[PDB]
């Protein structure tokens, strides 16, 4: 217990989690050599010394997740901008359609009044009064 | 800070101190070592907060890149909107009747969606154009001359 | 001190967003000064439809009559 | 630091909106849509105005927008 | 990414490492096989989101044609 605890604590206090992960060979060599030296005094051969289970704190796990999600977000946004470009194309197309419709109606309405608007208002009043005629949560209060 | 960062030096110092102290007591100290170290929850909270502050100061580095991508997308969408505005504001230059017709169609669509909704709508009975003596009856037609 | 560093990065990421918004405004203003603000009316109607749909499921939203 | 960022942003944005502030109206529409999206799932008790539904087609204010477009 | 796309390389490298390591222990390593590999749900969520991004870039390609047809209807 004492030798293992002291060796591990001394090895790990040298560095931090990032340095521990980055250079596994360094820490493995340090622990192996230190344990062999310590057991030399106590005369116990260490057939194999191997550290094989690393687990960090939640803070460093969150940091690693942020680091990875940075590059993942870059990769995904590289396509999100393409999607936005396609949406811009499909919005210019709809704008062209609406503009042509407006051109037709404006050309036909500048010269010939706007009675069609009134007729469509009456037709839409009828249609809306029918559409809302089944909902039980619609109420018609008097004007003012 | 010094104790943890230089735990080995404090450990050997206390080893020497303990062996010399217990030497008079006829007790050989085969090996002296530190097994555990803990602080009040406030000091550990402070160090954890330092680590989280460093982590957030790093995270800002990804926030800036996200902002860059969002800026690019915003510029793309704004290009689309500007082109649409120039190609559609010329049509409504002459007479914007299409806007009134679109408004009527949007009213019909909103009615369609509301009919199956879950809100509590309180329309105005004037929508039913049932009051035929209100003196607003001829307003629409009167506006046509 | 690290919070100050974070605020520096946030200032950078806010200048970037401001540049994006300024470019968008530049495009739309260059278009609208010459054209006219009919696109705004069309978007008003489209947004009215979209909002009326979005709030069409919440049971805690009520539509009282104007005035 | 934050005020430096805000002032630098204001310079460019005001220069942009100098000519015609249509972008503000379009942004307002988009913000209305986003607010609707967030409200739809909220726990508040909202009381909008039926005028939001542009259903009253006969009201004198119906042709207001188009009138402003001439 | 490299570990998966080059899974064969890491697999054979670990096979050679295991063979050499266990040679001293008089154990013949007939074959070393990677029978499974998994990650945290966050990394898999990220890769799923990458697929989402690609399929969204395709759905936009379809939406543009839908917009063309809608324009014709409007006209």
């Amino acid at each position: 217990p004492s030798i293992t605890t002291e060796i591990l604590k001394s090895v790990v206090a040298r560095f931090d989690a990032g340095e521990l992960i980055t250079q596994r060979e360094l820490v493995s060599r340090q622990v192996s050599d230190d344990l062999t030296e310590r057991a030399a005094t106590f005369g116990l051969i260490l057939d194999d010394v191997s550290l094989t289970h690393l687990t960090f704190g939640k803070e460093f796990t969150e940091a690693v997740e942020a680091k990875q999600v940075a590059q993942q977000e870059a990769e995904r946004a590289r396509f999100v901008v393409e999607k936005a470009e396609q949406q811009k194309k499909a919005a210019i197309i709809s704008a062209e359609g609406d503009s042509k419709a407006a051109e037709l109606i404006a050309n036909s309405l500048a010269t010939a009044g706007d009675g069609l608007i009134e007729l469509r208002k009456l037709e839409a009043a009828e249609d809306i009064a029918y559409q809302l005629s089944r909902s039980r949560n619609i109420t018609y209060l008097p004007a003012g | 800070s010094q104790l943890i960062t230089q735990r080995a030096q404090v450990s050997l110092l206390i080893r020497r101190e303990l062996t010399e102290r217990a030497k008079d007591f006829s007790l050989i100290l085969d090996d002296v070592a530190i097994t555990e170290l803990s602080f009040s929850r406030e000091y550990t909270a402070a160090v954890e907060a330092k680590q989280v502050a460093q982590q957030e100061a790093q995270r800002a580095q990804f926030l800036v890149e996200k902002a860059k991508q969002e800026q690019r997308q915003k510029i793309v969408q704004a290009e689309g909107e500007a082109e649409a505005a120039k190609m559609l504001g010329e049509a409504l230059s002459k007479n914007p009747g299409y806007i009134k017709l679109r408004k009527i169609r949007a009213a019909q669509n909103i009615s369609k969606t509301i009919a199956t909704s879950q809100n509590r709508i309180y329309l105005t009975a004037d929508n039913l154009v049932l009051n035929l003596q209100d003196e607003s009856f001829t307003r629409g037609s009167d506006s046509l001359i």
